[PDB]
Formats: C-alpha cells, structure tokens, sequence
RNA sequence: AAACUGGGAGACUUGAGUGCAGAAGAGGAGAGUGGAAUUCCAUGUGUAGCGGUGAAAUGCGUAGAUAUAUGGAGGAACACCAGUGGCGAAGGCGGCUCUCUGGUCUGUAACUGACGCUGAGGCUCGAAAGCGUGGGGAGCAAACAGGAUUAGAUACCCUGGUAGUCCACGCCGUAAACGAUGAGUGCUAAGUGUUGGAGGGUUUCCGCCCUUCAGUGCUGCAGCAAACGCAUUAAGCACUCCGCCUGGGGAGUACGACCGCAAGGUUGAAACUCAAAGGAAUUGACGGGGGCCCGUCAGCUCGUGUCGUGAGAUGUUGGGUUAAGUCCCGCAACGAGCG
C-alpha cells in the first residue's frame, strides 16, 4: 500500500484527469477511505475536492445505477 | 490569598450570639428598651399554667408557664 | 514570566537533589555566584566551576553524597519574596535547626552565613535556609 | 501581481459553427473590455454527460486562460452574462496556481 | 535496620475496637487492638492485631509490635531538635524541652514518647485524632531527628564547628 | 492587510539609520496603518465579530508602544505624534 | 555602612516585538450555485384496500386511495469523504465557486533594546428557549382534538395539529456555558500512536533510520492524594497577580438599588430550627441488570503467612475435569474443620 499520488511525484490534481480520479470511487461512485487506498491526509483532501469538483460539472455521476 | 487581596480586604469571623437572648433586656417606662444591662435572672407574672408532652422518643406530661 | 530567580535557583537544586543526580546549570548571577560560594563553604556542594560566553551565565553546581547515597541537603526554603521582604535585626538573627542548619543574610558588609552575622551582630535581608 | 483563473463552460451541442466561434469571440471581448487579458483560449472535446443537465446528454466543452487584479469586476460580469444565455450551460471559475 | 527483639519490654493499650462483618443473618463481631512496646531507654515499635477476644487480640498485636523498632536518638532526655511528623490526616508537632519539664503531650502520642524514654518534650496534633494515624504519623516524625555526629560527618566537617 | 509594497514604502520614511524595521516609529506607523484599513472593513461588515478582535489586539500594542516611547525620550514622542495625526 | 528593594546617568541580548523565506486549516462576513430525498400539484395505467400496534381503533379510499410512470413548485438540511482528525478566547464551525478579512506554526539572524506578566471598576462577545417589527413556511412539534391502555391516566403508545424551528434588523444575557481542573513562567524517568514543519544519512528515501520544534491521545516512575486517582497537556517542586469558601435547612428568599417592552437577570440578609448533612471506599441484601452452567443443591469457617492508613482481602480467584469446595495445572499463599 503505497500512496499512487507520491508514485508520481504529481503535483497538481485538475480535477479534469478523470483518468486517475476514477480508482479513488467504488464502483459505484462513492469515495473510498484513506485505509481502503492507502492514501495519506492531505492528499486525501485534495483528492476529495478534486472528485466533488468533478460531479458539479457533469464529468462524474453522483449516483450510479441507471 | 496573596497578602495583596488580604492588604486590599481584610479578614472577618463569625459573630456569636446567646442562647437566653431575653435577659439582656431594658426598661418601657420613660422612652424605650436598652441592651447592655446583661442579668443573671429576671422575674415576672405568670399568665398560665399546664402541661405539654415531650419531642421523640420521650413521653409525659411536663409542667410549664407563660410568663412576662 | 519569571519573578524571583533565587526561588528558582534553589528549586533546581531541590529538583535535582530528589532525583539524586550529581550536576546542575544555572544561567548565572552575582548573589547566585555568592550562595554557591557559602553552600561550597559548609558542606553541601562539592565544587562549582564558572563558564560564561555571551549572555549572563552559567554557573555548574556538583552536588554531593553519603557513604550510602544518603543526601547531605535534605530541603532548602526561600524566605524573603518579592511581596512580602523580612528585615531582621542584629538580635533576631534566625537559628535554624539548633544550629545544626544554616540561614543566609545579606547585610551591609556582605553576604554571610548566621553565625558571621551575630558574631558581628547586624542584620538584614534573609534570603533562605538549608538545613 | 495579479491572479490566475481558468474558465470552463459547456456550450450546447446542436448549435451550428458559426454561432459557436461567435459566441467564443463574444466573450473574449467582453472579459477584455473590463481590463482581463485573456492568454489562453481553446476546445477541448465532445464528451457525453453522466447526467441530463436541461434535456440534454452530450456537450462542447471549452477552456480559457485568464489573468487580472484580484478587485477587477470582469470575472464577475462573466457569471453574470453566462447565466442568462441559451447556449451555455454550466461555468466554473476557479484561481489557478 | 532490624533491632532484634530481645530486651526487657514493657508493652502499653493504646486503643481496641468493636468491628463488624455482617453476613448472610446476623452479624460477626471481632476485636482489633493498638499496642506499643518499648524499654524506656530508645527503642519504641507499635503494633496491631486483630482476634476474636480481647487477650487473643492484645497477644498478636505484642506479636506485631515486636517486628519493628525505631533507634530514637536523644540528647540529655531531650530530642535534637524540631520535626513535623505527617502521615495521612494526622500532623504532629514536637519541640525540645527544659529540664524537668515533663511531657506535655495527648493521648497516643504520649504513650509512644514515654515507652522510649522521652523525659522533658512539647507536643501538638494539627490534625486529626485517630489513634492509629496518630502513631503512626509521631513514629514518622522521629525518624526524621538528625544526630549531631552524622551531620559532621557528612559534611566536611568537624563537630564544635557546627553547633 | 496592507501589501508588502505598502509595507516596505512606509518603514523606508520613518526609519532612523538604515535597516531599521524596528525603532517604536517604524511599528506605531505600520500599525496605524493596519488599524485604518481594518476600520474600514469593519463599517462595511459590521458583524464580522471575529476580525474585530484582532482590531482591538492591534489597538493595544500600539497604546503600549506609544506609552514606552514617551516615558524614555519625550522629544522623539512629541515629534511623532504631531507628524503621524493623532492624539484627539 | 552600602549587600539587597526604591531613585539618577549609562551599557547588553537570552524575555517581548519587527523584518526576510516558507506551511496547514468545517476561523469569520457577503454574494451566487448543485444533487439525493420528503410534501403538494398535473397527467397516463390501474383495482379494493392502505395506514398503524404488544392487539386494536381514530384517519384516508370506489368524487377512484395506496402503488407505478413522466413533468412542475416551494422550503430546509448537506450521504460517501470522516478520523481519541483540523480550526477558534469561549459560545461554536462540515456540499461547491468567487470577493473582503483575523489568528497560529516553522527556519533565519536585518533590527529595536525590558517595550514584560496579571488585571478590582469599565467595555466586547456569548448554546437553546423567549420578546418586537416585517417576510417565509416542506418536514418535525409544546399547547390542543380524537383513538387506546388502567382502579383512575388531565402521561408513556397511534392518527392529526398551532406557536416555534428558517431570513433581516433590534432586545434578552442565562446552561451539568464541564476537563465540575484561572492566567504567566521555569524545573523534574521512560515507552508508544497520530496532525503541521525543519535538518543529517543511505540516497528513485520522495516509501527507510536518526535528531529536533509546535499541537493531540494512550501507558507508566519519583513525588502527591482521604481514597478514587494525577503524572512534561500534573492534581509534582516553586515564584507573581486575580476570583472565591468557612455545618445543614430557611434561601438565591425578603428588603433596598441598578438593568429589561416583558419574562426575568445581577447584588444580597436576618428571625427561627436540627445534631447532623457530606466525599470515597467495605461487607451483605435486593434489581421488572448481565454471563456461565446443571435438573441430597454443594456449600459454610479457622490457624500461621502476605497485602491494605482502615473496615477488609487472599486462600475459597483462573484454565480443564467431575454427580460433587471431586481431582490436576498455574497462582502469596501453605495447611485444617464441618459438609
């Protein structure tokens, strides 16, 4: 369990690579924990308002079953 | 407290008071009643006589007066 | 913030006599300086050495044993403090522990033990006793 | 200095293009007359939606690249021409550093 | 360290108590004793025990009393110096004494300073007065008297330089 | 709340030698200014509670450094307060 | 006389502030905006129930309910993230974007040169309920109505339902407003988690080892405590300044005074009456407390030790086994008596 933001050495999130923000939902599109994906505290916030960024701008579903 | 609250309010204690608070009495013949005249007795006129039962676990029929 | 530093000086020597280990710092001073001097003299310290760099200090205090590890100080008090000073004079000079203890006074002629004072008989400001 | 935002809006996707460049050159003007000198301006890419906004499912995304004084009221005259249009449906403004 | 009990002791009741137990019916009833115990020379222990009679009780509680003992130094029928013996809620205050004085001092107290051979000495409790704690804080408050030998030899010093 | 221009532009006129960011003239200036910029945000947002502890934090450290200033040389604190416009 | 405290002329940089370079955050005020759900409305399909309880009934329904599908309207709260996590002097602060703004932490060593700490009287802020003026009003819900239950039920349970709960501006000024622990400063063993930084090594070290600041938790020593316990975030050792206490009732009452539209708040007695009222722990008995077992039960005590300031405890608790305090193993206990 390594955190895959410090893999990279990525610095900025953008809220638009919806390529890397997708491994952080279930597959239902809730966010998972910082145990489930190993992730460390502030990335963690980052992580979240990037994906909460995304869902207003219709990038990413807020629920998803249909 | 510091000695800097005692210095600005000083200490005070308790004030103590009789048991037979009607024998230190004063006169109603001229003006008024004065209190410094602290007596062993006094005396006065009984205007009853009888009896009373006593307080828990006690009983009789103890002999009393009114008197002024 | 700190108000009376002779307090605190003889509070680290109690500290570190309680836990018994055998140095101590302090940022240095000259009545400080002058009660190591007289705890040198009778037999509580076994030594004091003085470094000093750039701000006041420092003064290094070897604190001393018994045969069996028995403590030499057994307490040490401070008497006069800032809020209530004690003036004494020549014939109420203070006899601590029957004279089996000491008492410091500062007096116009230096700062002494009690018995150089009532054999001069003045008095003054009483800083502590170590018995 | 100043501050950096990034600007990105969801044009309507059944609009011809003409009305599109238009409507883009429309609002570069409009930024830059209240003194917001604009340094980037492109498409990005069609893209379906994950949910229907007004009826519609797919949209014209778009992006620009902006600079200004922090007090200049130009960032706020685009909210508030954006939300009163017909082919715009959805803006974000955010400072970018 | 242990001073053995092998002398010529002359033991003291300082206190016995009624205690109880209730249990599954009635009651049980024993007997707790206070002892002290010493030779009027400096040598003084205090000891209790507890059994279902009173001889039974005092018996065990000489028994205890026996296992400790305290040196008790002196200078002329008169102790060192001043000490503030505290143990629990119990404060007690010793002074030295004029010759041919006595002792002035309380209930417990007394029996312990007399049972060492305390001739001339003032005494006082700021505390409370339950005998047990009482003993045991007066006990507490000898161990703290300094000889006037080990103090010179301590320090650097020598006596008559010091006194 | 003053920028770091403003700042620099104000203890370059009130120091004394140079490299004095210190010297009471140069923080009682600084901080008047801070004080008149955090009044105005105030009568605009009036009920912004928590700001205006900070306001009146600022206001005592200057009454304390202006206090100091005077009681060691009254010239210098004469001379000030008449340049900087205050004392009502 | 000249050490200390006070006064006068100087000098210094460690306390305190400033500059320079960086870091984190549901800190506050204003203005917009998003999706999930509840309610009502409109329309299609659709037949006799739905709802509710320990059981029922009141209620809604053949003027077509509930269900089910699509569209609108309005209000309030922000799932996952989310954590003995973060921020704030406290009260408190959780969807997102922008504008205005307060404080903290870390490194450095330009600068000033004791500028510091505490703070009666005074001002500012202060959960919920409540009051005034004008808006808003979906869900919930004092008062109130109807149904039940009971000996009775002006309650608990069910169906409804008004103020209020929401916004702007004024007032009120109290809570178990709590860590029942005032603020500043220095000193005194160790072990282990987590939040935000800074240095050195190995160096993809950016994932590891060591050191070091500031927060936040757990365990534990000296010392302290009446026991409970506390313990570098002290209830330890010490100095400075403020607030407050002096048996229980009467009583936060009466009287006067200030404050408030009101409700009320702050300040604050005595006459008389009792010999107790309390804190913490101990052995029993009980519980409409819990767990293990079984179908003539298997329990009740003492001596010498050790533990506890003390009443007291241990043994007689724990694992296994047994019809069995019947046996074994372990254990400050080792043995004994009636069962």
């Amino acid at each position: 369990k390594v955190d895959y933001i410090a893999a990279n050495h990525i610095e900025y999130i953008d809220y638009k690579d919806t390529e890397l923000l997708k491994r952080f939902i279930s597959e239902r599109g809730k966010i998972l924990p910082r145990r489930v994906t190993g992730t460390g505290a502030k990335n963690q916030r980052k992580l979240t308002i990037a994906i909460k960024r995304a869902r207003i701008m219709g990038l990413l579903p807020f629920v998803s079953d249909e | 407290p510091t000695i800097n609250q005692l210095v600005r309010k000083p200490r005070k204690s308790k004030v103590e008071k009789s048991d037979s608070p009607a024998l230190n009495k004063g006169y109603n013949s001229f003006k008024k009643t004065q209190t410094n005249v602290n007596s062993p007795q006094k005396r006065g006129v009984c205007t009853r006589v009888g009896t009373m039962t006593p307080k828990k676990p006690n009983s009789a029929l103890r002999k009393y007066a009114r008197v002024r | 913030v700190m108000t009376d530093p002779i307090a605190d000086f003889l509070t680290r020597i109690r500290n570190a006599n309680m836990v018994k280990h055998e140095t101590l710092e302090v940022p240095a001073s000259k009545i400080k300086r002058d009660i190591a001097e007289i705890l040198k003299r009778e037999g509580f310290i076994r030594d004091v050495e003085y470094i000093e760099d750039d701000k006041q200090g420092v003064i290094r205090v070897f604190l001393k044993y018994g045969k069996n590890e028995e403590r030499v100080i057994t307490n040490l008090k401070r008497i006069s403090k800032p809020g209530l000073r004690a003036y004494v004079k020549a014939d109420e000079v203070p006899k601590v522990l029957n004279g089996l203890g000491i008492a410091i006074i500062s007096t116009s002629e230096g700062v002494i033990t009690d018995k150089e004072a009532r054999a001069k008989n003045i008095g003054g400001e009483v800083i502590a006793y170590v018995w | 200095q100043d501050t950096k935002y990034e600007i990105m809006y969801i044009i309507r996707p059944n609009i011809d293009e003409e009305a599109k460049t238009a409507l883009v050159e429309r609002f570069d003007t409009i930024l830059k007359d209240n003194g917001a000198e604009v340094i980037e301006s492109k498409d990005w890419e069609k893209r379906r939606l994950a949910y229907e906004m007004n009826g519609f499912r797919e949209g014209i995304y778009h992006i620009v690249n902006v600079t200004s004084p922090s007090t200049a009221g130009a960032i706020n005259e685009f909210d508030r021409l954006a939300k009163i249009n017909d082919d715009i449906i959805r803006h974000m403004i955010v400072k970018v550093e | 360290y242990i001073d053995p009990k092998h002398l010529e002791l002359e033991d003291r009741v300082v206190a016995i108590n009624r205690v109880t137990k209730v249990v599954k019916g009635g009651r049980r009833l024993r007997f707790a004793a206070l002892v002290v115990v010493g030779d009027k020379n400096g040598h003084v222990g205090f000891g209790t025990g507890k059994a279902q009679e009173v001889p039974e009780a005092i018996r065990k509680a000489i028994e205890d009393a026996k296992k400790n003992l305290v040196e008790v130094p002196m200078v002329g029928s008169t102790i060192p110096h001043e000490v503030i013996g505290v143990f629990g809620g119990g404060r007690i205050l010793m002074k030295p004494a004029v010759e041919g004085s006595g002792v002035a001092a309380g209930g417990p107290v007394r029996a312990v300073l007399e049972l060492a051979g305390v001739a001339d000495i003032t005494s006082k409790s700021l505390g409370s007065n339950t005998p047990i704690n009482v003993v045991r804080a007066t006990v507490e408050g000898l161990k703290q008297l300094k000889r006037a030998e080990e103090v010179a030899a301590l320090r650097g010093k020598s006596v008559e330089e010091i006194i | 709340a003053i920028s770091q221009e403003r700042k620099n532009e104000i203890i370059k006129e009130y120091a004394r030698h140079e490299g004095d960011t210190g010297s009471p003239e140069v923080q009682i200036a600084v901080l008047t200014e801070d004080i008149n910029q955090l009044n105005e945000h105030a009568r605009t947002h009036k009920k912004d509670h928590h700001s205006y502890r900070g306001l009146m934090k600022k206001i005592g450290h200057r009454r304390n450094l202006l206090a100091y200033l005077r009681k060691t040389d009254i010239q210098r604190y004469r001379e000030l307060i008449q340049r900087l416009g205050l004392r009502r």
